[PDB]
């Protein structure tokens, strides 16, 4: 897991583009009209975790291999959603305990497009100030009234908690992990997706978009659904399906 | 501005925050507004002004 096939490049508000196919677990959740309103990632062939706050339900799509959501010449897999696992202890007015688990109906292909990040252990640390990277198709500046096609990414630091809580204080809970405030920012539609930090030469999956400033503020930090505070639900739900 | 439902912390004056959900932004009051970055958002206001603000859903009780 965690090594794609086609290697990232590094040089969302103020991000940048994708090398194309460079982060294969990230699939794109779309409903019935085709609409993209969440992103996701691949934890395995049958898995992706996301969002609790996205609503997906087994109306929606899973589709995996995209890059420009306006091009028809990538191999993309629409996969359907045989089961959805929202986790019960989301408190949707608190945005804590932000995951839901899709399990897949038929299995994705692992290709050099398609392909899992890894999950860390419970006890694995991210230190404060480790750059790490978020990526999705979630609007390129607040205003905008459309998303953008082509998949993008930005480079950005975790933050201690402590240091978060001075941004936005008790809405932090411990099963959240903040980063950013540094010239970038997630925002609409970048939801579910992944924030990565490379341990040991893999990509490991540290948090989960989950909310922020109402303007996608750069100067203040995204709020990702802790993955580290979270993984035991997430392995002791495969394990039971 | 108003508020259906605010929830209150152990002060007095009591720190109610709104816990009113709002798709998309947060009406034009709100000072300090967050949002589960979900297409359309899913955004809140965080600020704390009251004491809980004016109903939105009318009042319903003066008829009969």
């Amino acid at each position: 897991c965690g090594v794609p096939a086609i290697q990232p490049v590094l040089s969302i508000v103020n991000g940048e583009e994708a090398v194309p196919g460079s982060w294969p677990w990230q699939v794109s959740l779309q409903d019935k009209t085709g609409f993209h309103f969440c992103g996701g990632s691949l934890i395995n062939e049958n898995w992706v975790v996301t969002a609790a706050h996205c609503g997906v339900t087994t109306s929606d799509v899973v589709v995996a291999g995209e890059f420009d959501q306006g091009s028809s010449s990538e191999k993309i897999q629409k996969l359907k959603i045989a089961k959805v696992f929202k986790n019960s202890k989301y408190n949707s007015l608190t945005i804590n305990n932000d995951i839901t688990l899709l399990k897949l109906s038929t299995a994705a292909s692992f290709s050099q497009t398609v392909s899992a990040v890894c999950l860390p252990s419970a006890s694995d640390d991210f230190a404060a100030g480790t750059t790490c990277v978020t990526t999705g198709w979630g609007l390129t500046r607040y205003t905008n009234a459309n998303t953008p096609d082509r998949l993008q990414q930005a480079s950005l630091p975790l933050l201690s908690n402590t240091n978060c809580k001075k941004y936005w204080g008790t809405k932090i809970k411990d099963a959240m992990i903040c980063a950013g405030a540094s010239g970038v920012s997630s925002c609409m539609g970048d939801s579910g997706g992944p924030l990565v930090c490379k341990k040991n030469g893999a990509w490991t999956l540290v948090g989960i978009v989950s909310w922020g400033s109402s303007t996608c503020s750069t100067s203040t930090p995204g709020v990702y659904a802790r993955v580290t505070a979270l993984v035991n639900w997430v392995q002791q739900t495969l394990a039971a399906n | 501005p108003c508020c259906d439902q605010c929830a209150c912390t152990k002060s007095n004056p009591p720190q109610c925050r709104c816990s009113d959900m709002r798709l998309n932004s947060c009406h034009s009051a709100c000072k300090s507004c967050i949002c589960a970055l979900s297409y359309p958002a899913q955004c809140f206001c965080v600020d704390i002004t009251d004491f809980c603000y004016e109903p939105c859903k009318p009042s319903e009780d003066d008829k009969e």
